[PDB]
């Protein structure tokens, strides 16, 4: 009966120190607005989880 | 003269045929083989020819 | 620089707020008095400063959005702010 | 709080475990035509299978 309750997997997610962040405006825009909001969130990711 | 129109800014191919990708996750609890169970119901209600 | 007409009366969506359809007739969404959002087509053709100059479609006084026209569909109630985006 | 960025539509990802076999966590599949069914039927039946 319990070889139905763990579930299968590959190999755990494990820690790595890194992180992605994926930035993508409403497309059709100009490099302003996506400049706008990579600075925004640099400022986030500096100040506020620093 | 000039007409505004549609098109995709990138465009992509497999096996020398056109295509999009779909990027994605299971749920956190269940496994892989529920998530490829779950994309063979959803691709079934595809119009055929892709 | 001889000019060739003064338009009285002109309203002028910014460059955010305006996009195409599916069929190359340009668009913009704006929120209604009952507060939710609807798909309107417009004829934008003339681009003066960084704002077209739309001839028809829009109106005096409605409330046009430009940003946060991805996380929205057409006929979804929304809620109203100050966009901090256009200049 | 990337969801408080009204304008632009952000993502954040993890690297998955094995750096080797990609570039985020879950599964992958590429949605193709055979047929050349279109460009635009093609993306309508991507944002039907989204």
């Amino acid at each position: 009966w319990m070889f139905t309750r763990i579930p299968t997997a590959f190999l755990p997610d494990e820690d790595q120190g890194v992180l992605f962040a994926q930035v993508q405006t409403p497309p059709g825009s100009s490099a302003e607005r996506t400049q706008v909001v990579v600075d925004s969130m640099r400022e986030y990711l500096l100040e506020k989880e620093s | 003269t000039g007409k505004w129109e549609y098109g995709s800014p990138k465009l992509e191919r497999y096996n020398g045929v056109p295509a999009m990708e779909i990027l994605g996750e299971p749920a956190p609890g269940l496994s892989s083989g529920d998530a490829m169970a779950a994309v063979e119901e959803i691709v079934k209600q595809l119009p055929k020819g892709v | 620089q001889l000019q060739e007409g003064v338009k009285q009366k002109a309203i002028l969506a910014p460059q955010q707020g305006v996009t195409r359809d599916l069929k190359g007739q340009a668009t913009a969404l704006v929120v209604n008095a009952q507060n939710k959002v609807e798909l309107r087509v417009i004829k934008a053709d003339r681009v003066i400063g960084d704002k077209w100059l739309v001839t028809e479609g829009l109106n005096a006084g409605d409330k046009i959005i430009t940003e946060g026209l991805q996380f929205v569909q057409p006929g979804v109630e929304v809620k109203t702010v100050p966009a901090k985006n256009v200049a | 709080h990337f969801f408080s960025f009204k304008d632009a539509m952000v993502f954040a990802f993890a690297p998955p475990s094995v750096l080797e076999l990609g570039n985020a966590t879950g599964f992958d599949l590429f949605l193709q035509d055979q047929a050349g069914v279109g460009h635009e039927v093609l993306l309508q039946a991507r944002n039907k299978f989204l």
